[PDB]
RNA sequence: GCUGACGACCAUAGCACGAUGGCACCACCUGAUCCCUUCCCGAACUCAGAAGUGAAACAUCGUCGCGCCAAUGGUAGUGUGGUUUCGACCAUGUGAGAGUAGGUCAUCGUCAGCU
RNA sequence: CCUCCUAAAGAGUAACGGAGGAGUACGAAGGUGCGCUCAGAACGGUCGGAAAUCGUUCAUAGAGUAUAAAGGCAAAAGCGCGCUUAACUGCGAGACCCACAAGUCGAGCAGGUACGAAAGUAGGUCUUAGUGAUCCGGUGGUUCUGUAUGGAAGGGCCAUCGCUCAACGGAUAAAAGGUACUCUGGGGAUAACAGGCUGAUACCGCCCAAGAGUUCAUAUCGACGGCGGUGUUUGGCACCUCGAUGUCGGCUCAUCUCAUCCUAGGGCUGAAGCAGGUCCUAAGGGUAUGGCUGUUCGCCAUUUAAAGAGGUACGCGAGC
RNA sequence: AACCGAUGCAAACUCCGAAUACCGAUGAGUAAUAUCCGGGAGACACACGGCGGGUGCUAACGUCCGUCGUGGAGAGGGAAACAACCCAGACCGCCAGCUAAGGCCCCAAAUUCCUAGUUAAGUGGGAAACGAGGUGGGAAGGCAUAGACAGCUAGGAGGUUGGCUUAGAAGCAGCCAUCCUUUAAAGAAAGCGUAAUAGCUCACUAGUCGAGUCGGCCUGCGCGGAAGAUGUAACGGGGCUCAAACUAGGAGCCGAAGCUGCGGAUUUGAAACUUGUUUUCAAGUGGUAGGGGAGCGUUGUGUAAGCCUGUGAAGGU
RNA sequence: UGAAAUAGAACCUGAAACCGUGUGCGUACAAGCAGUAGGAGCCUCAAUUUAUUGGGGUGACUGCGUACCUUUUGUAUAAUGGGUCAGCGACUUAUAUUCUGUAGCAAGGUUAACCGUUUAGGGGAGCCGUAGGGAAACCGAGUCUUAAUAGGGCGUCUAG
């Protein structure tokens, strides 16, 4: 092994995926309990008809269809289901 | 309207797409001519697959 | 015409600088008995009020100094088919970012009050 | 098991790929109501400074968030105070994820509360790690069963306890080695020889020219660097052969290459001559014997015009 | 150190930010669709060529992912020969025709085809940095009968051996200026030379001759760089030079098991004398593991106390 | 002698591998899985008014063409196995169970051991189907969980 300079630098794990994203995308029918982003922190925001778990998992609280706006004098991203 | 659409090459070793777009024109093998509604849902078809085939 | 409340929108709306406003409204303002306040403090909160003042704040107006927004054109990338010396190139369809010309001191809704 | 990247703008995605964390903590660090805003910099001020505490001006987080990282966080998820136990019970429409077993989110309903004046909020904590099936055994409850009958024992149901079962889907409650004395079934799925691919490395050549050469880069040599050729060293790969391709060296017998050791022909020379040094051409021939060591090699002795470098299964054991 | 201004870079940086891809909606046309339930599996050694990466050396017919095509399990034509590259998917038969990739001088089917050029290296038909006055073309330039480039003749000088440094530094080891004078011109010198001088050139000027010339840039095709082992041996070969090479066009033709033509079989579906009762039509018919369907033959039993058989059974040939 | 004697005692039949003899054609200038598609010549039979076809044998010459099996990503492979021939040689049987087809009966179907003068006839013990829920008691088109009549789980509204 000439030059002696190899050697092991442990680093071989990782952790299992999460499946985070957006599950149902604008202008799509949902109804009351569908997820609709699974998210770490509130990259999108519930807006109304949108409720937010302990996971800040969005979800609809009733039917009709979800919307994605930027709202806000945050300029953040909120999610609304639509009674439509 | 109506035109005439003929297969040249052989669509065989295509994408999964530029294959059922020459089933979406009714185009079965090399030389075949079927005669198909000049619309642009179909003309997209024929421009997604338009090396394979000639529009007379 | 202006003021206040609550909204739309979230910088072309902001920042900065200057000017204007006290009849209403707002704000400072007086006082601390009372309700209520302070790990101390009537500072903030709360009350009782009207001597003073638009100084601050606030609102409005003005501007390009900043910020923000922003083309046209070109370039980069890129789906598909072909070619290649593997850098790329051709056909077709797309097409930025940066930068430039330029724009900007917002724009509306409901209600109430003075005029 | 968690976080980032690899991961190709949905998810997922491997390597003995590059980086880090976990096997906890907390009856408040949970719930609610109310209230608050940080890190820094500068100025002024007793000890007291660069920085303790105080006051002032800027100050969208340059701080904090118990714990790594990512994503979040002003309605603060950050920081205090009062009262508290929702860190409830029965559930749960509907979804995410998923081979299964599991895992994740969840409005709403009923009962009992906690805080709030109330609308309300609360089924633990900013989230994602903090974990382990079944069997078996224990404990708290329960009318379910109860081997003739009444009981009881035992069992069932609900709740909970006992795992570095960490090789973490856990083979048993219970477990190390040696074999050159070995053996069987297989594999060129997989190593050692040789071939193949490759050429990092090696060897050889070229480019540049700092310099050495008393002067003078280029007679000769070529620092720092650059570009190739060969298959030729040390390697990389695992493509061929494991129902067998014999290992090194010697002997015998070779065959080829040229990057030429001698002899032959030349240019330059720091070539007076004699001898050389380089480079070009040239493969027709030739190119030792010994001491040591199994050696190839290498050192040494004595020669020779010279004692070449290599390929040939590191040529040649159905030739020794 | 910072702070300002120019200026780069980053998988674990992002003020930004596509194309595709993915998730939906609506709508035509085309299509042997999608989904669910059950019977039977096989497979869980993959490989190469692209594309995006990690690893390795942007090494490997390396390795590990993603994604596509092909092979696997796929014949045919082309790439000389060549599972994985290009064209193309073999039901069977034909001494019919058109084409794809690739090709058309001979081996060997089809152009010694046409037009305009390039190459002189057999480049084509291996190989780089770098070198050169090969050759063609294109944008510009400088100079020129007020005699241009080259040659030849003459001069190329004086302060001064510039100062310093140095043994020496005298145009010419090296460091700091580039000055002035006779000038038509002559550098405080572009080389050779000397220990230093000396010496020979050059730049530059005048003369002679007389017409175009000089040097950079870009583009195409060439040249050198270029040395290996059984034998040419790096176009498959022959051979090829106004090509039989290359570039840009054009027209013919050859060329496959592709397509069409003719005949025949077969799977599935479709209108009916309706179970193959008949005539057709449409789409199909490469195939390993494997799944499904339909049959052939052999020995024996009943049919069979039959039928056949010495006018010759079985078996053999 | 015998019907037969290539039925003659190694005796029925007498295959193949393998070895001879005879006849016809080809073969001593040409490179390879030995064939295939063409194809001249020669030889031999049957017709035919006489070389014209047809059948048979041979195969000069031309094109193409690297066995089979196994195992593999991939084999002409210089990877395995086989010298050849003949004969033999590997998915069975018993029971249980599930699905499919078919037949009989059909809200029913069917008997087993046995007896039997025995494939009949008898034998209904048993099994499957027709009801599920729940650990179970228990209830039943419902039932379980629950304080709940709410919610939810599992069932329901025939063919065996």
């Amino acid at each position: 092994a000439h030059k002696k300079a190899a050697g092991s630098s442990r680093n071989g794990r990782d952790s299992n995926p999460k499946m985070l994203g957006v599950k149902i995308f604008g202008g799509q029918a949902i109804v009351a309990g569908n997820i609709i982003v699974r998210q770490r922190g509130t990259e999108f925001h519930a807006g109304a008809g949108v409720g937010m778990g302990r996971d800040h998992t969005l979800f609809a609280l009733n039917d009709g269809v979800v919307k994605f706006a930027t709202k806000g004098k945050f300029n953040r991203r909120y999610v609304m289901v639509e009674e439509a | 309207k109506t035109m005439k659409v003929t297969q040249l090459k052989s669509g065989a070793h295509r994408l999964k797409s530029h294959k059922a777009s020459l089933k979406g024109l009714g185009l079965r093998r090399i030389n075949h001519s079927v005669v198909v509604e000049d619309t642009p849902s179909t003309r997209g078809m024929v421009n997604r697959v338009n090396y394979l085939v000639k529009v007379e």
